[PDB]
């Protein structure tokens, strides 16, 4: 597992930072902050050790630290680290990651 | 400047009744010239003056079992603790520690509260009847 | 398994006796008997043979006879033995035991 | 397993104590005690033996005694030891621990 700001999630939980919500369109129209909702794009800042779905060995998490991922609408837990918001999800709850 | 002038004014204003003026002079001597004097009806032939001292309010006890003096159906204590609250005392835990101090120091306890619910009232009555705790809500 | 008063529970069920309800405080204030509720502290008086979660062997019960345990607020079955009340729980339903 | 105040949790249950609620801010503004809620930061004071998810051996608990952990908002059992409050959780219910 990888720790982020003295916090290490347990089992297959993944701690992510949501991306900054957009406020200005490509043409230059300012957007209201209340009508932005929650950003479904995040970056993985902490990973756990993994689950025990098969006996014996320990399964690594599919995502790693520094991977941009797409979050579902629900299923996250709010964690306040250094008065900053981060979201805890499960390894299987992540939809897919952006490769480059 | 004198209570005699007070009695004379109250006698003249009461159509020459000297007893009304005397009773108003006595009331103003007892509670003060700027004190609270209230007139009400009487069930007797004669007028009477009652002086209420201290802090008397129009609320009786919550539980009839708190009577420790049956000569006039009243609860009477000397040198009692007072527990005052504007919230209704309902739970066991909100009434146990006050009873603990009142039992450790061996002093009566008067609990003045907005109300006392069934649980705390049952605790108070059970301690008053079984072991003999000097309490009144 | 161990049988108590001609009663032996089956599988991983555990029969306990609830502790006596507290009637006086530490200072000496009597408590009403209607506000005590149910005592969560018990002593194990009978144990079963155990379950069969794994094939082959039979797993013994974690608790033994004469162990003080903490009960959950739900999950008990009332058993009347010799006109006395006892409570049947499961082995996994027990929260923890008091060691000394 | 590890026993705290003559109490040893069974299976994979973990007994923790919640951290003290914040009473003043970083600048010196007092907070009312009725609006604090429940503290999600705890420290592990007792651990159980562990569960039997795989046949044969028994899995140790992920956390150990003396580990600061983050609790979920639901899923705790109140245990009164020495007239002091402690909370029983499961091993999987713990979100993550703080490593220093």
């Amino acid at each position: 597992g990888q720790a982020f700001r003295k916090f290490l999630p347990l089992f297959d939980r993944v701690l992510v930072e949501r991306s900054a919500a957009e406020t200005v369109t490509k043409g230059g129209i300012m957007l209201p902050e209340k009508s932005q909702g929650k950003v479904l794009q995040a970056t993985v800042v902490a990973v756990g050790s993994g689950s025990k779905g098969k006996g014996g060995e320990i399964q690594p998490v599919s995502v790693k630290v520094g991977d941009k991922v797409l979050l579902p609408e629900y299923g996250g837990t709010k964690v306040v680290l250094d008065d900053k918001d981060y979201f805890l999800f499960r390894d299987g709850d992540i939809l897919g990651k952006y490769v480059d | 400047t004198t209570p005699e002038e007070i009695a004379q004014v109250a006698t003249i204003s009461a159509n020459g009744d000297k007893e009304i003026g005397n009773i108003i002079s006595d009331a103003m001597k007892k509670v003060g010239r700027k004190g609270v004097i209230t007139v009400k009806d009487g069930k007797t032939l004669n007028d009477e003056l009652e002086i209420i001292e201290g802090m008397k309010f129009d609320r009786g006890y919550i539980s009839p079992y708190f009577i420790n003096t049956s000569k006039g159906q009243k609860c009477e204590f000397q040198d009692a603790y007072v527990l005052l609250s504007e919230k209704k005392i309902s739970s066991i835990q909100s009434i146990v520690p006050a009873l603990e101090i009142a039992n450790a120091h061996r002093k009566p306890l008067v609990i003045i509260a907005e109300d006392v619910d069934g649980e705390a009232l049952s605790t108070l009555v059970l301690n008053r009847l079984k072991v003999g705790l000097q309490v009144v809500a």
